[PDB]
C-alpha cells in the first residue's frame, strides 16, 4: 500500500505543476518573445527589398 | 504537452499472452508511478496494478484477480510502461487504461481494448422484427468479432432509429438489434467487415 | 476497516443551471496535515476518465473553473456552477486515505434533465426464417423513456434473456432498451409475453404474442 | 515541537496560495472587469450631455 | 542529535553578474515525501527578514525570479542569476527537519565586491576638556577598508575597549571602524597605542600617542 | 494585501512589563500559527516563541531564555497576536518581529524596538578628536536615550563623513563618534532631542 509520504509527493507535485503552468501563462501574456519572421519594403532609390 | 499513447491489445485466445504498452511524452516519465486500470464492457473501473518510480523503489502491486498472471514493468529510457498479461481469461476482456500516478490519476491514456475469446470469425444472420397493428426493426444475430454497422434504407432513414449496443451471448458470439418507429419501403442494411458480409432485409408483417 | 465512499446513483442536470454531487465516506478523510484525501474524477461516454478536483477542493490546471469541490470529514460536494451539455457522464468521488482503491464504484450518472416519459413497449415474435434454423428469438422493446431504470420480466422466466440500452438521445434526451428472450424451437413450441415496469408508468405493462 | 503534518500544512498552504495569486493574475490580464466611470457627448440637436 | 546548517561567512557580489550561496546541513534534509526541508531567508539592512525559497527550490509569489534554489540531501545552493545592488544583506538557509529553530545563525553577509583596500589608521588622544572631567577616551580609527574584518589591539589591554562599524559606503563600497579605549584619568596618567591587522595590509600597523 | 502592523514597545525598566501587539490584515489570521523572533542590536535573530492556530490546538512554545517570563496569546476576532513580557531584563533589549507561520515565516512585521534600561535621560558631552601632522572628528559621549544626530558645518560638509553606530557602555549610557577626512573651519553639530540638547564644537590641534 502507498505510504502517506508517497501520496503527499503526488499531491504536492500536482500543486507545483499547477503553479508552474500558471506562471508560464503569466509570462506568455506579459512578455512572450515575438519572432520577426520576415520583412519587405519600398524605399527611395529603388530600394525595393531588404 | 503530456501524452500517454497506448498500443498492443486486440483479440487473443484464452491461455495466451499479450503485452500492452503506454508510451509517454511531454513530462518526465521516470518521476511518476504508473498505473493500469481496466473497464469490462458496460461495467465499472477496476484497478489492475501499478509500478512505482525509481525514486520510491520501482516495485509493483497487483489486484488479487490478476496477481500471478499479469506483471507491470517500465523502461525509463524509452518512457514506456508495460502490462504483460499471461494466462488470459475471458473475464479479462476489457478496455485497459494506463494512467500517470499511483494515487492521483491526473492523466490517462486513451485505452486499449483487449478481447479474450476462442471464437472464430462468423458473419451475422439477420432476421426481421415486424409489426401487426408503429415500430419495427432487424435482429442481427450470432457474429464475431465486433463490430457490425446498421443503416436503414441505405442511410436515408435516420429519424426514430435506435441501434443498440451489441451483447455477448453465452455462445461467444455477439448480437445486436436495430429498431425505428414510423406509423403506416423499410429495409435495414447490415455490414460486418471482418467476415466481408453485407445484408439487406425487408420488414413487413 | 475498509474505507468506502458513496454518491447518488443518478443526477439529472439542466445546462445553464448549477449542479451538486454529494459524497459521503465511511470514515473521516481529514488528515493531520489539514487536507481531506478525496479526489473527484469524471468519465465521459466513450472517453477515458479525467481528474477534476484533488484533496477535496483543489482544481487541477486545465479543468474548467465552473467545477469546484468542498466539504470536510465525511461529507463532500462537487459543485458545477453552470452545467454544460458536455458535462454528462459518470462522476466518481475517490478517497485516498486507504490504498489501493480496488474499484471506482458505481459513481454518479449525470444526464440531461427532462420530463419523465414512459416506455412505449413493443413485442416482436421470432421470424419464420429463424425458426427454420432451430432457435427462437423474441424481442421486447421499451422505446423513449426517462430516466433510465425500466425493468422487464418474461412469462412464457430466468437465465435466458439479455438486455441492452442506448445512450441518452441527443434530441429528445430519452433512453431505449431491448430485451431478448432466447429458447430453442423445441422449448418454444412447448408453450403458447413481457412485463415492464417504470416510474413513468401508472402500473406495470404486459405485451403478449 | 512541530509535527511533520503541521509543517506540511504550512508548505502546502504557501503552494496553494502561490497558485491562487497566479490564477488571479491570469484572470486580471485576460478578463479583468472594466468600469465605465463616466461619459460625455456632443450629438445633433443640442444633445450635449448624456 | 541537533540539526545545524552552515553557509559561507561572507560573499562579495557584483551587480550584473551571478552569485551563489552554498549551504551544508549536518544531516540530510530529504524527507520521504520527496522534498528537502530547507528554506532561504534574506534580511536587508534596517529591514525585517523576508522569505525567498521554501522546501529547497520553490520560489514564493512576489520574490524576484532571479532567485532560485537547488540541492538535495545535505548540500544546497541559493542562486541569484543576476545580482542587483538592492540584494545586499544577510542570507540565511534554515532547515525545517527539526523544530523549533532557536537561532537563524550567522548567515551569509553579502556586500558589494570591490578591490581590497587597507585601513587608513588614525589615533586621537583624549581632549583636555574631557580630562578635566575625570575620564579619558582615546580613539583609534580604521577608515575605508575592504572587506570587513579589521582587528584592533591596544597597548597602554582587555575589557576596556569598544568598537563600532559603519555599513558599506554607497560610493566607494568600503567600511570604517572606530575603537574607543576608556580608562580613568588616574590609570591614564599612570602610563605614557593601537595595533591594527587586516588582509589588505602587508603586516600589522601601530599608531601611538 | 497582507499586513502585520506591530505596536506597543519602547523604553521600559528592568523588572517591569510590556505587551507587544501584532495586528494582521489581508489574510485569515485565524488559520496561521504566529511567531515572535527578536534581534538584539547588532546581533542575530533569536526565536522567542510561537502560538498555534486553533486548528492545531492554540498552544504555545517558548525559548528557554524567556519561558516563565513571556507569554504569547492571540485574539482571532481582532486578528491580533500578543507578546506579554514580564520581569524584563536588560538583555531582552531587542527589535521584536512578529511573523506569520510557525515553521515557514512567509510574512514578517516591521519590528518593534524594546529597550530595557534603568537609565535616566541625559544630554551628551562632546569632545574633539583633533589631528597633528588628514582626519578629525567629534566624540559624543554619555547620553540616554538614543538617538543623537551629527552634522558637520550645519550640513555643508558631507563628503568623507562617517557617523558611527552608537555603542552602549557598561554605565547604561550611549556614545557614538563622527569623523571625516580632509587634508590641510571644521565644526560638528550634535543634536539630542530627548534632552533638548544642541552642541557645536570646533576641532583643531
Amino acid at each position: 500500500m502507498v505510504t502517506d509520504s508517497e501520496k503527499v509527493a503526488e499531491y504536492l507535485r500536482r500543486a507545483t505543476l499547477d503553479l508552474r503552468a500558471a506562471r508560464q501563462r503569466i509570462r506568455e501574456l506579459e512578455s512572450d518573445p515575438i519572432a520577426i519572421v520576415s520583412m519587405a519594403c519600398r524605399l527611395p532609390g529603388g530600394v525595393n527589398t531588404p | 504537452e503530456v501524452q500517454l499513447v497506448q498500443s498492443g491489445g486486440g483479440l487473443v485466445q484464452p491461455g495466451r499472452s499479450l503485452r500492452l504498452s503506454c508510451t509517454a511524452s511531454g513530462f518526465t516519465f521516470g518521476d511518476y508511478a504508473m498505473s493500469w486500470v481496466r473497464q469490462a464492457p458496460g461495467k465499472g473501473l477496476e484497478w489492475v496494478g501499478f509500478i512505482r518510480s525509481k525514486a520510491y523503489g520501482g516495485t509493483t502491486e497487483y489486484a488479487a484477480s490478476v496477481k500471478g498472471r499479469f506483471t507491470i514493468s517500465r523502461d525509463d529510457s524509452k518512457s514506456i510502461a508495460y502490462l504483460q498479461m499471461n494466462s488470459l481469461k475471458t473475464e479479462d476482456t476489457a478496455v485497459y487504461y494506463c494512467t500517470r500516478g499511483g494515487t492521483l490519476f491526473d492523466y490517462w491514456g486513451q485505452g486499449t481494448l483487449v478481447t479474450v475469446s476462442s471464437a472464430s470469425t462468423k458473419g451475422p444472420s439477420v432476421f426481421p422484427l415486424a409489426p401487426s397493428s408503429a415500430a419495427l426493426g432487424c435482429l442481427v444475430k450470432d457474429y464475431f468479432p465486433e463490430p457490425v454497422t446498421v443503416s436503414w434504407n441505405s442511410g436515408a432513414l435516420t429519424s426514430g432509429v435506435h441501434t443498440f449496443p451489441a451483447v455477448l451471448q453465452s455462445s461467444g458470439l455477439y448480437s445486436l438489434s436495430s429498431v425505428v418507429t414510423v406509423p403506416s419501403t423499410y429495409i435495414c442494411n447490415v455490414n460486418h467487415k471482418p467476415s466481408n458480409t453485407k445484408v439487406d432485409k425487408k420488414v413487413e408483417p | 476497516d475498509v474505507v468506502m465512499t458513496q454518491s447518488p446513483l443518478s443526477l439529472p442536470v439542466t445546462p445553464g443551471e448549477p449542479a451538486s454531487i454529494s459524497c459521503r465516506s465511511s470514515q473521516s478523510l481529514l488528515h493531520s496535515n489539514g487536507y481531506n484525501y478525496l479526489d473527484w474524477y469524471l468519465q465521459k461516454p466513450g472517453q477515458s476518465p479525467q481528474l477534476l478536483i484533488y484533496l477535496g477542493s483543489n482544481r487541477a490546471s486545465g479543468v474548467p473553473d465552473r467545477f469546484s469541490g468542498s466539504g470536510s470529514g465525511t461529507d463532500f460536494t462537487l459543485k458545477i456552477s453552470r452545467v454544460e451539455a458536455e458535462d454528462v457522464g459518470v462522476y466518481y468521488c475517490m478517497q485516498s486515505l486507504q490504498t489501493p482503491r480496488l474499484t471506482f464504484g458505481p459513481g454518479t450518472k449525470v444526464d440531461i434533465k427532462r420530463t419523465v416519459a414512459a416506455p412505449s413497449v413493443f413485442i416482436f415474435p421470432p421470424s419464420d426464417e429463424q425458426l427454420k434454423s432451430g432457435t427462437a428469438s423474441v424481442v421486447c422493446l421499451l422505446n423513449n423513456f426517462y430516466p433510465r431504470g425500466a425493468k422487464v420480466q418474461w412469462k412464457v422466466q430466468s437465465g435466458n434473456s439479455q438486455e441492452s440500452v442506448t445512450e441518452q438521445d441527443s434530441k429528445d434526451s430519452t433512453y431505449s432498451l431491448s430485451s431478448t428472450l432466447t429458447l430453442s424451437k423445441a422449448d418454444y413450441e412447448k408453450h403458447k409475453a413481457c412485463e415492464v415496469t417504470h416510474q413513468g408508468l401508472s402500473s406495470p405493462v404486459t405485451k403478449s404474442f
